[PDB]
């Protein structure tokens, strides 16, 4: 009767629609960004998208994910500059979960998009 | 189609009780967190408790955690207030609302707002005064 | 007839219209959090909301600004925690830019909202 | 869309230039952004250049920057595309696009759909072979 909690590195299913211009929207896999303290008790959490339209990194703020690891449709790319603070109404269904090494990368390229680096 | 109606509000005296309830019909109970959320005359909306769409997760405000106790029964369609240790503070209107989505059901923190919820109830009276 | 160059840590009027639940919507000022880099190329940037309902900081991922400094409408708080990408089509108007100090807070309100804090 | 309709395309030689140009109606031209991408025979949507409203910011992918030059005449509605050292990989339906507000007008490093843009033209062929 619970409900499973959200920690950061998840992969969830989600509902971003709707959006405007590039920013990333439809129903798409997201991963859980947000602190775990926020994660368990905010009405919020915050995203960053996943897509498949490339499946190379563009850029420092991109993280590649292989589709059979992960349980993808194909192999997507993470885009740490398509973040984003969703309602948890929002959230349909857990997908995954990035191992430790792949949220490293993650959190490096986070650092990188919101330019948090030393310096 | 789609109805809150709460019950059960009353006027007690400060360290009575009181169990407030609250039936839902026209949308799917089961699908919906379920929250309570108070507004005393002149003040903005107050969040007190939150239960996730299973019923298993509760949630509450540090000024009735421990007094009050949240609980669902998805069978009736029906969410329930179990207030006790009442005081004049918790004098207020008592609405139910839904938010859609098995993740949702949370502690806020925040201002609450009307637009924040899918569905509102038509509010319960409480007062809690000896005189 | 060029640009107004975007900057980290610039305050503008974005329309964030339209939210649901808990998100901050309408239009309101937000302040730019994305790299120079991506502010001067990409299609999008990356903001965090400010709201004026609030007026004190309460939570480590809350940052106050000031109105008179600042020109807002009153006292209000960057939410670190309500962020989003933006295509740069939704900003309407710079309205301000945040001070180093200020710009630090942010920081360090970032590094705890997305659990960065390097902890042991 | 009619909001914008291409013309100037047409068979080239390598090393040829062209010029092609985008009317625009129906909408407020000088306040939006002007996008240039291509569709190749076979393959997606790649963004080529962009120009902000008012003429003064320029963007170009890094495959034809130097040899493509984006301008526009608020005046006259129109968005012009000048191509010069054309080379075969240039053939394309080439489209012009609009998103609207000051701080448009931007590098794009990844793919583009139409439904990203506020408007969508018509496209104009061009085809470069020896
Ligand atoms: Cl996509
Ligand atoms: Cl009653
Ligand atoms: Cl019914
Ligand atoms: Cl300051």
């Amino acid at each position: 009767h619970s409900q499973d909690p959200i920690r950061r590195g998840d992969v969830y299913l989600a509902d971003l629609s709707p959006v405007q211009g590039s920013e990333q929207g439809g129903v798409r896999p997201v991963v859980i960004i947000q602190n775990d303290t926020g994660n368990k008790y905010s009405p919020t959490v915050i995203v960053a998208a996943i897509t498949g339209r490339i499946n190379k990194a563009k850029i420092p703020t991109h993280v590649e994910i292989e589709k059979k690891k992960y349980k993808l449709d194909k192999d997507s790319v993470i885009l740490l500059e398509q973040i984003r603070t969703l309602d948890k109404k929002r959230l349909k269904e857990k997908l995954t979960y990035l191992s430790d090494d792949k949220m490293k990368e993650v959190d490096n390229a986070l650092m990188i998009s919101l330019g948090l680096n030393a310096v | 189609q789609v109805q809150l109606q709460e019950s059960g509000g009353g006027l007690v005296q400060p360290g009575g009780s009181l169990r407030l309830s609250c039936a839902a019909s026209g949308f799917t109970f089961s699908s919906y967190a379920m929250s309570w959320v108070r507004q005393a005359p002149g003040k903005g909306l107050e969040w007190v408790s939150d239960i996730n769409s299973g019923g298993g997760s509760t949630y509450y405000a540090d000024s009735v955690k421990g007094r009050f106790t949240i609980s669902r029964d998805n069978a009736k369609n029906t969410l329930y207030l179990q207030m006790n240790s009442l005081k004049p503070e918790d004098t207020a209107v008592y609405y139910c609302a839904a938010k859609e989505g098995p993740y949702s059901g949370s502690y806020y923190y925040m201002p609450v707002f009307r637009d924040e919820y899918d569905y509102w109830g038509q509010g319960t009276q409480v007062t809690v005064s000896s005189h």
